[PDB]
């Protein structure tokens, strides 16, 4: 189980972290999934563009917010 | 549904207005207030300031020691930025969860650039033979609160 | 070594005289702590538990004020659940947003 | 507390996690020059 | 008197009464079916 | 019938004197709710 | 007219929130205490000390009350009247005394 | 706001006489606000070095409720040190001898451990019935509220409100009662 | 509610039926097509023994309760009238309902001490002399279970023991 | 004066400690995540 942590690189807590959902990943999310909080990303704004790198915030509910904190 | 001490909730029952009188009374309120302010008869302000990682009750004249080191040049005049609150003997203004910056305004001066007195961190354990003691010194800041200032301006 | 350990609890120990303090004032207003505590943070305020203390002994009117507010969203949540419907908010059950 | 009410309104756990809390750059000179960023 | 885990009416005359926060068997007829919960 | 001033004390005596200088300092205007000293550069 | 706790005591409170909603603002003159919730000051005072013959005798009868008793009962007593117990009032010993602080700091 | 040093710190820390009457109430129940009020936790300057406690005066104690059966099964006991010489006493017992005793104890076993336990156990004052030295009357500050709502017996209830209340079910005429 | 009437005169004796009013149901019921009485009065998992106008209502002149069939209350509801009964007495409730005897108001006993939430009688009870550590405890029992059921306000189920 | 045998939580005979309804409570509330867990690694 800690070895499925380590190489999920879920070493350090309450931190969120990415993954693919292909199920090749599943399998060690699954043995896991009793030590985990899953939740899936969203896109409203949609994916980042190159010059929303250094704007773009993670929030809580599972949402990535491309532009962060217009003037 | 007779009166039974358990029929009849024990607690006292609830009303609040309907939401267009608060709405005036309110408007009204901060208007009252937006008057004290520009006839500046409040007398000393007090602002509950966040700042380098704290929260401080500040007031001017005084005096706090902050834990980290600053870069500014010693005797800098220095805009703190973030306020939760602001108060006065008769009224007191609010952040939600912070203020306007053109609200109010709270302009301090670093005083002492220095380094904290020695603490002792030791740790050890019961005969397995281990000590280490460290010593350690932190760099520390002393500003002075100059002045808070209150613009006229809410709405 | 107890220095350092101690170094450690006396943030507990504050915590608590600070809160029992918070506690007590909020007491005299006739509202327990829970209460207090949330019901102000629900108002998007965030004030710390030190501060808290500081308003409650030294400034006995902006405290009065802010229980008062707690007080008032509390039974504004009161009839907010028991009202059963989406169209009141509160004047204070309002979620404002960042500029 | 409040961790939960916080989250669903969609704000951190924390309050000191991402809000505009801890966003802003707490002080200025006076004379308006920006401050040095922070390291956090 | 007995004192009994179980009570049983050991006749007809065999009455159940609840007294002092016991079971309490008491019968007229005989004396011996006296019995008393434990 | 307005109430100008307060205070407490030890006894009746001490504590006439001291809303006396309560009273005395809201006349004069040296009041800790005084705004505090300017310091500015015209 | 709606505030969540009386006016009764303290300050009359004022919530209200701004049009634009980022301001929380509060209201609060002090409330003064009423003229008819209070009650005459106590004034007593009298001088029985004079003797009608000679007055130096009678204003010299004040200066005249003074008293002693042993540890136990002055401690008794000094204990029934600040409701203190008895220990608080026993001596400190030498060591204790010796490492008082001599020069305390000051706030203010 | 405005006060002078020696009478402003003298204000703060004062120490108050609270009175609170026991007629129908849990020794519990009325223990637990003593000991607050004792210990001085409803002062927000409280610190537990400072000396802040306040007096507290309870009156009419031997009018207790006990709720349950707790006058049957709670039992006191103490020992003199002699063998042989260790005692158990119905609680019922202990407060038919002395009034004073339950609230006593209740408040006592409330404290924190401490030595101040002993001299805040000064400061509060107990009276059987409401007999009090006019000296104890005459400083009383405040009073304060009846920890539990006590139930009026049939009796109490003005005619309005027993004709205001249902008859729930007819009874049958014939019946006899 | 009909008075037995007795007469002695002149070595004959007369003894006869008399019928007094019977009281009546109030007008209007909340739930007219329930079933037990106090089911159609909306009054289920509400009155606690504290309520003596509801439970007066069922009761004899000299305190003991009425006959089931006669009041027809859901088995459950009788039940827990009884138990409630019994408590506000205990709690020196109705003292009207005392039966009357000249003779025994005169012998004073200690003033009774006041209680409330008491399940059982006051003679049967042992004092529980050993307690118990945290792990074995004896608890001691307070209202009725049977009470169980009434709604709490404040979520928190009732304390039955201690 | 009522004891346990031996160590307390160990042998054949223990303290005998009861669940709280705060312990029902935590768990429910992991089990609650774990549902949700196991729902969005199906698809
Ligand atoms: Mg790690
Ligand atoms: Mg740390
Ligand atoms: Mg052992
Ligand atoms: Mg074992
Ligand atoms: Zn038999
Ligand atoms: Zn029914």
């Amino acid at each position: 189980e800690k070895d499925i942590i380590k190489m999920l690189g879920l070493e350090k807590a309450h931190t969120p972290q990415v993954h693919k959902n292909i199920p090749s990943v599943n399998a060690k999310l699954k043995v896991v999934k009793h030590l985990i909080r899953i939740k899936p990303l969203k896109l409203p704004q949609g994916l980042p563009t190159e010059e929303d790198m250094a704007n773009t915030c993670l929030k809580s509910n599972g949402e990535l917010v491309v532009r962060w904190l217009l003037n | 549904v007779p009166k039974t001490s358990l029929g009849s909730p024990p607690w006292p029952d609830i009303v609040l207005p309907d939401p267009v009188e608060e709405t005036r009374h309110h408007a009204e309120v901060v208007g009252q207030v937006n008057e004290l302010i520009a006839a500046g008869r409040y007398g000393r302000l007090f602002a509950v300031v966040h700042f380098a990682g704290h929260q401080w009750k500040v007031t001017a004249e005084d005096l706090i020691l902050i834990e980290n080191e600053l870069d500014v040049a010693c005797g800098e005049r220095i805009r703190l930025e973030k306020v939760l609150l602001v108060g006065a003997d008769n009224f007191t203004l609010l952040g939600k969860p912070l203020l306007g910056k053109e609200l109010v305004r709270v302009e301090a001066t670093v005083i002492e650039k220095t380094e904290s007195w020695p603490k002792i961190n030791m740790k050890f354990q019961k005969r397995k033979n281990y000590q280490r003691k460290r010593i350690t010194v932190n760099p520390q800041t002393v500003l002075r609160i100059n002045s808070i200032e209150i613009a006229p301006c809410l709405c | 070594v107890k220095c350092t350990r101690a170094r450690r609890l006396k943030k507990r120990s504050l915590r608590t005289l600070w809160i029992n303090r918070i506690t007590a004032a909020s007491q005299e207003h006739g509202l327990k702590y829970p209460a207090f505590i949330i019901n102000l943070i629900k108002c998007q305020v965030e004030l710390n538990r030190k501060v808290l203390a500081d308003l409650a002994i030294y400034e006995p009117k902006t405290f009065k004020s802010l229980a008062a507010l707690a007080k008032r969203r509390r039974e504004e949540g009161f009839a907010a659940a028991l009202g059963d419907g989406k169209e009141p908010d509160g004047i204070f059950s309002r979620v404002v947003q960042h500029r | 507390a409040g961790s939960q009410w916080r989250l669903q309104q969609g704000f951190a756990a924390n309050p000191s996690g991402y809000g505009p809390l801890t966003e802003l750059p707490d002080w200025s000179y006076a004379d308006g020059r920006p401050a040095p960023p922070m390291k956090g | 008197f007995k004192t009994k885990g179980v009570l049983k009416k050991r006749c007809r005359d065999c009455y159940l009464v609840k007294r002092r926060g016991r079971w309490f068997i008491y019968c007229k007829t005989n004396p011996k079916h006296k019995q008393r919960q434990m | 019938r307005k109430l100008i001033a307060e205070g407490p004390g030890e006894t009746v005596l001490v504590a006439e004197e001291e809303a006396a200088r309560v009273a005395l300092r809201k006349l004069f205007g040296f009041t800790e709710n005084r705004r505090p000293w300017d310091y500015s550069k015209p | 007219t709606y505030s969540s706790l009386p006016d009764d005591y303290n300050c009359k409170v004022e919530l209200a929130l701004t049009s634009d909603g980022r301001t929380i603002v509060c209201y609060h003159p002090s409330v003064d205490i009423p003229y008819e919730h209070t009650k005459p000051i106590p004034x007593x005072x009298x001088x029985x000390x004079x003797x009608x013959x000679x007055x130096x005798x009678x204003x010299x009868x004040x200066x005249x009350x003074x008293e002693h008793l042993e540890q136990g009962p002055m401690i008794e007593q000094l204990s029934k009247m600040f409701f203190t117990t008895k220990h608080r009032w026993y001596p400190r010993g030498q060591y204790h005394r010796r490492r008082r602080k001599p020069n305390p700091p000051k706030d203010r | 706001s405005s006060f002078s040093k020696a009478p402003q710190q003298w204000a703060t820390f004062a120490r108050v006489w609270y009175l609170l009457d026991g007629k129908m109430q849990p020794p519990g129940k009325l223990a637990a606000m003593a000991s607050v009020k004792l210990q001085g936790l409803h002062k927000p300057v409280y610190h537990q070095l400072s000396d802040c406690g306040d007096h507290v005066v309870i009156m009419n104690t031997r009018h207790i409720a006990f709720s349950g059966n707790k006058w049957e099964q709670k039992v006191y006991s103490s020992h003199t040190g002699y063998p042989g010489g260790f005692r158990q006493v119905t609680a019922a017992q202990l407060h038919q001898k002395d009034p004073v005793a339950i609230v006593k104890l209740a408040i006592y076993g409330m404290l924190p451990k401490n030595l101040h336990r002993r001299t805040m156990m000064q400061r509060l004052h107990l009276f059987p019935d409401e007999d009090i030295p006019e000296d104890i009357l005459k400083n009383l500050v405040e009073e304060l509220p009846q920890p539990r709502k006590v139930p009026r017996r049939l009796d109490e209830y003005t005619q309005e409100e027993i004709e205001a209340f249902p008859r729930v079910w007819s009874p049958p005429e014939d019946y006899r009662l | 509610f009909r008075e037995v009437v007795e007469i002695l005169d002149g070595k004959t004796t007369i003894i006869e039926g008399r019928i007094t009013e019977t009281p009546q149901e109030s007008p209007n019921p909340p739930n007219p097509t329930g079933q037990c009485p106090i089911c159609r009065w909306n009054l289920k998992h509400k009155y606690n023994y504290e309520d003596v106008l509801l439970l007066s209502q069922f009761i004899r002149p000299h305190g003991g309760m009425l006959p089931r069939r006669i009041t027809g209350l859901c088995q459950e509801e009788h039940l827990k009238i009884e138990e409630c009964v019994k408590m506000a007495h205990r709690a020196g409730l109705l003292p009207n309902h005392r039966p009357k005897l000249p003779e025994g108001f005169v012998p004073k006993s200690k003033p009774r001490l006041n209680r409330y939430l008491t399940r059982w009688s006051p003679r049967s009870v042992k004092p529980i002399y050993n307690k118990g550590h945290r792990w074995n405890k004896v608890r001691m029992p307070v209202g009725s279970p049977l009470l169980k059921d009434n709604v709490s306000y404040s979520g928190r189920p009732l304390l039955l023991y201690h | 004066r009522n004891r346990i045998p031996g160590r307390q939580w160990i042998g054949k005979h223990r303290r005998p400690r009861p669940v709280s309804a705060q312990a029902k409570q935590n768990m429910i509330r992991r089990l609650e995540t774990e549902a949700e867990n196991q729902y969005w690694l199906s698809r």
